[PDB]
């Protein structure tokens, strides 16, 4: 019966079993296995499991004593795929138009319109933008606009944090790049989003191997995978930062990333709307003038406005007052900014 | 106040203290009492006491209804004969009479089988006509015809709440949860109140579930009374089955009243506005003819491509694209290409004869037989293409005109659906009596007489299909016969509402699992779908049968059965291992609009290695979607780049670009793991406009 063939396959196995990372096909079914530490005899494979599920160089089930290949690896549920594979198209495309409106149009006719209608390049012989770095001051809307395109979409969105790739094991992060771009390959036309890759360059750890020789290899696997070969076609990938100093220019160059998009901290003409909308869902003594707050901070982000418009209500509701006094706005803004120093200088144009 | 003054009033047994205390308790009965009625343990002793004792029945049903009881609670109301828009009326009428009369209707509806519950039921019906919130009172008063006089009693003013709300939730829940025999009362009394009402497609969906012949006469004197017009001719002809357009064209052949219903409601006027307007508002380009028509060569993929190009319909260009493409073609693909000029043009009646006429009576048997097949494809109201094929048909064993019998018996099955056409079946008696070794002779015999016979009056066990049962069990050879004859058997079983024909063919038929597979085919086709879960747990047990083809069709019945409550239709058939079962769910998705969960199942079903199952995925995969669409297609290019797989990919490309007419031909497709001779009929699943 099937039971004896299954038991004989199970007794081809020797119950302490192991796992090792490979390199290359050795086409006539005898193989050779690195471990983590790589001790590599000319091993076999237990020929009822499928050798040809897998491309070259990936984890399989091994033995400890004759090292032989036993079974396919488990499709190992790392904590990335549950975050990488975006489950639902969440929310927040535009609750409130009037935050940017400059590069909303740009991200539209550079990310939606090439992708969602891939028939304009038929007329005019133009290549699509593969990577666009959306960047600027911290607290602008980059993560927000990422979620905005993530809901307002017809492509399978993907969302990646840059510290997801940082694990202490050897070759772990490159494998996570491999499974990451397998996720980026095998859904659909897809919109990958990557965030916090300026928090990867001047960065070293203690849960770590040799620092400059660890994520050089991981980001080099990212280099060799992202816009290398394995034909690009139609796979949308967006990377976002705050600063640009720690960026290797080998990835900044064309071929890999085409368009470079800043974001200005907004003018007062839209500060009035952002302060209004952040204050749109509370009770407030309407005699107070936000135009003080609007004119005051000269390089405000929207996290500033967020913390101000919420923390003034927090200072009022701290002593259970529904509506906010203007000196609670004083307390709020002088909590929010460490040393609110925008008066003279200047102050005395005047 | 405190219960100190009012509480010892239950202690005396003098009549005046009761007959003023109970009106005093009636004033406080607007909130029942101060509280949750803890007079109960002291006043339950007052049961044995006997003038205004029906007021004592009001107190007794008030307090027993106030705490809890299932049968003794409505006994003071059925003893009381209720006598003597308010908050108190909402209390003792709404919640107390609704729940109390509800448990009386349930307990006596399951218990006995009086007129008292009928009078109380009409009284509560009137009181909830006063309350005017239907929905819950309606679904309560279903389970006590009662519902008939309930509807004609209720329907005076409000139209769309009862119609839309009641007929929506109770039509959907009646096909969903409720068994069949009360749905006839839905349909007949809904025929009454919708016969009172306008917006006639409610009555036309009553014609969908009823299949009645009086209804179309009433809705044509009434829908001629309401003079769009050809558009209800269109979804009239789409909505109607095989029987009622021939009964409709015979009684309207008598009367017709303007003759424009003889114009519209037989044929040719569902189809005259579309095809020019198909050319007009749509503008389809040429680079899929050339590109999708460029996908290489190999007389198969190329042959399939001819079919793909052919089902393109911006003109009948691929029809008239020169010569030497069909000369490369071979026998059953020459059937497919000779019928493909049928497939490009399912209109142009006058143009059909003058395009097929070159390929009529040609040098090749497959050109002429597939040509008459194309004549059967293009139309269904001509019936003058019969006689050039009809005359030839007889061969007595296996000559040419039996292949014209395949295309012309099948294409004439495409052509007409009479009350019972009998002349073509008297032609079908030397067809099954002929019994060529070619499968599709008896194949299109059963399937074609089934297309004549779908929608029969609760089916029939007549000598036609009885004859093909006995002549079926005559010859046990080439088991495709033992599969496609129970096809047309179960097609004649379609039209059932209550048919015992599964028991009749169960007595006549069952044997060794060829005819037990006939038993499971009649078991599939006789059971279209209702709230009838007993055959779904029968499906659970006999799903585990060791013969693994009655598994195939018996589990394949699911997309027929639960097609409306489709949220349960995701099952763990992929989590099973009997690979044809993964084929069954792969069928069971099918073609409708196909949500993300369905394509998510095509995530795994897209990736499989057996060429009949990897062949089986793009067919329903691109039926369910009639980049995005072409993204799984290029993913299939990533899958292979066998020849079957290439053919499957071509089929998927073709797909990319309870009406029985869409129910038959894919169950005709369910034996695909076979010759291209079988695939010569693969292009006869004509289910799309
Ligand atoms: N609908 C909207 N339109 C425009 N701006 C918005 C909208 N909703 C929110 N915002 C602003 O966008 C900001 C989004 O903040 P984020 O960009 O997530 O800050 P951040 O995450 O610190 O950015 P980093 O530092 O690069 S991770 C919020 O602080 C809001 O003020």
């Amino acid at each position: 019966k099937q039971e004896e063939e299954r038991s004989k396959v199970d007794d081809l196995r020797g119950t302490p079993m192991s796992v090792g990372t490979l390199e290359e096909i050795i086409d006539d079914n005898h193989a050779i296995v690195s471990t983590s530490v790589g001790s590599e005899h000319y091993v076999s494979i237990l020929s009822f499991v499928d050798k040809d599920l897998l491309e070259p160089g990936c984890s399989v089930l091994l033995n400890h004593k004759v090292h032989a290949v036993i079974g396919v690896l488990m499709d190992d549920t790392d904590p990335l795929v549950t975050v990488m594979k975006v489950e639902k198209a969440p929310q927040e495309t535009y609750a409130d138009i009037g935050g940017l409106d400059n590069q909303i149009q740009e991200i539209k006719e550079s990310v939606e319109l090439p992708l969602t209608h891939p028939e304009y390049y038929e007329e005019m012989g133009i290549k699509p933008p593969k990577g666009v770095i959306l960047y600027g001051p911290p607290g602008t809307g980059k993560t927000l606009l990422a979620k905005a395109v993530a809901n307002q979409t017809s492509a399978t969105f993907l969302r990646v944090v840059g510290s997801e790739l940082i694990q202490k094991y050897l070759g772990d992060g490159p494998k996570l790049v491999r499974e990451l771009f397998r996720v980026a390959e095998e859904h659909a036309p897809s919109i990958v989003f990557i965030d916090e890759i300026d928090a990867i360059g001047t960065k070293r750890y203690d849960s770590n191997s040799g620092g400059e020789r660890e994520i050089q290899r991981t980001m080099l696997e990212l280099l060799n995978q992202l816009d290398g070969f394995d034909s690009r076609g139609d796979v949308k990938v967006i990377m976002a930062t705050n600063r640009i100093e720690t960026l290797d220019p080998a990835l900044i160059r064309p071929g890999r990333i085409d368009r470079k998009i800043e974001f200005p901290l907004p003018d007062e003409k839209t500060k009035k709307r952002i302060f209004q909308i952040h204050t749109s869902r509370m009770t407030l003594a309407d005699d107070v003038t936000l135009d003080d707050l609007i004119m005051a901070k000269d390089d405000l982000s929207g996290a500033d406005i967020k913390a101000i418009c919420t923390e003034a209500g927090l200072m009022a509701l701290r002593e259970r007052r529904m509506k906010v006094t203007n000196e609670d706005f004083k307390k709020s803004k002088e909590n929010v900014l460490y040393k609110k120093q925008e008066g003279t200088p200047e102050g005395l144009y005047l | 106040r405190d219960k100190a003054p009012v509480q010892p009033q239950q202690s005396p047994a003098a009549a005046p203290g009761g007959t003023d205390e109970k009106p005093s308790g009636k004033e406080r009965r607007d909130a029942g009492d101060k509280d949750k009625e803890q007079e109960l343990s002291e006043e339950d002793k007052q049961l044995q006491d006997e003038l205004y004792r029906p007021a004592l029945e009001e107190l007794r049903r008030q307090i027993r209804s106030s705490t809890t009881s299932m049968t003794s609670v409505p006994k003071p109301l059925k003893f009381l004969r209720p006598h003597y828009n308010k908050r108190f009326a909402a209390d003792i009428i709404s919640v107390l009479a609704m729940t109390m009369s509800g448990e009386r209707e349930c307990l006596k509806y399951r218990l006995v089988g009086a007129g008292e519950v009928a009078k109380e039921w009409q009284e509560l019906d009137d009181a909830e006509k006063v309350q005017r919130e239907p929905l819950l009172t309606l679904v309560k008063e279903i389970v006590p015809l009662l519902m008939e006089i309930e509807q004609v009693d209720m329907l005076e003013k409000d139209i769309d709440e009862n119609a839309y709300a009641k007929v929506c939730l109770y039509l959907t829940s009646c096909v969903n949860y409720v068994p069949e025999p009360e749905n006839s009362a839905l349909l007949r009394c809904a025929l009454g109140v919708f016969r009172k009402f306008s917006r006639f497609p409610e009555a036309l969906r009553l014609a969908l579930m009823l299949n009645d012949m009086e209804l179309v006469e009433d809705i044509f004197t009434s829908c001629k009374d309401v003079v769009m017009l050809g558009r209800h001719g269109v979804f009239l002809e789409l909505s109607e089955d095989v029987e009622e357009y021939e009964d409709l064209t015979e009684i309207m052949s008598n009367v017709q009243l303007n003759s424009n219903f003889l114009a519209l409601a037989r044929e040719l006027d569902i189809m005259e506005p579309k095809v020019p307007d198909d050319i007009y508002k749509t503008h389809l380009e040429n680079n899929r003819f050339g590109g999708s028509g460029s996908q290489v060569d190999s007389a198969r993929m190329n042959l399939a491509s001819s079919f793909v190009n052919g089902f393109v319909n911006q003109d009948k260009l691929l029809t008239d694209d020169g010569n030497k493409w069909l000369y490369k073609n071979k026998d059953h693909g020459m059937l497919s290409a000779a019928a493909s000029l049928g497939m490009i043009l399912l209109w142009d009646v006058d143009g059909g004869l003058t395009q097929i006429d070159k390929y009529l009576y040609s040098s090749e048997d497959y050109i002429k037989s597939g040509a008459l097949l194309a004549c059967g494809i293009v139309n269904s109201g001509v019936r003058n293409e019969c006689d050039p094929a009809l005359a030839l048909l007889s061969d007595y064993v296996l000559h040419n005109s039996n292949t014209m019998r395949l295309g012309s018996i099948f294409g004439l099955g495409l052509a007409y659906a009479g009350s019972n056409r009998e002349d073509v079946l008297t032609l079908l008696l030397p067809v099954m009596g002929d019994s060529k070794s070619s499968m599709e002779v008896a194949g299109v015999t059963a399937l074609a007489c089934g297309m004549i016979a779908v929608g029969s009056c609760n089916g029939d066990v007549t000598s036609t299909i009885l004859q093909t049962i006995m002549e079926k069990s005559e010859t046990e050879l080439k088991d495709t016969y033992a599969r496609w004859l129970p096809l047309g058997l179960g097609l004649n079983h379609l039209g059932k509402g209550e048919a015992i024909e599964a028991i009749l063919a169960a007595l006549e038929v069952v044997s060794e699992p060829f005819r037990s597979f006939a038993n499971t085919l009649v078991d599939v086709c006789a059971y279209a779908g209702s709230g009838n879960v007993l055959k779904v747990q029968q499906l659970l047990h006999i799903c585990s049968e060791h013969f693994d083809s009655k598994e195939k069709e018996e589990d394949k019945d699911k997309k027929e059965k639960k097609d409306k409550d489709k949220k349960e239709a995701p099952a763990d058939m992929g989590a099973h291992q009997g690979v044809a079962v993964l084929g069954i769910a792969l069928i069971a998705m099918g073609e409708e609009i196909g949500a993300e969960m369905a394509l998510r199942t095509f995530g795994h079903l897209l990736r499989y290695g057996e060429p009949t199952l990897r062949r089986a995925v793009p067919l329903a995969l691109a039926l369910i979607s009639v980049s995005h669409d072409a993204d799984p297609e290029v993913s299939y290019n990533s899958i292979f780049a066998a020849r079957l797989a290439a053919m499957l990919r071509q089929l998927a490309q073709y797909h990319a670009k309870k009406g029985t007419l869409t129910l038959c031909p894919y169950h005709s497709d369910r034996q695909l793991m076979s010759q291209v001779a079988v695939a010569g009929l693969l292009t006869v699943l004509v289910s799309f406009l």
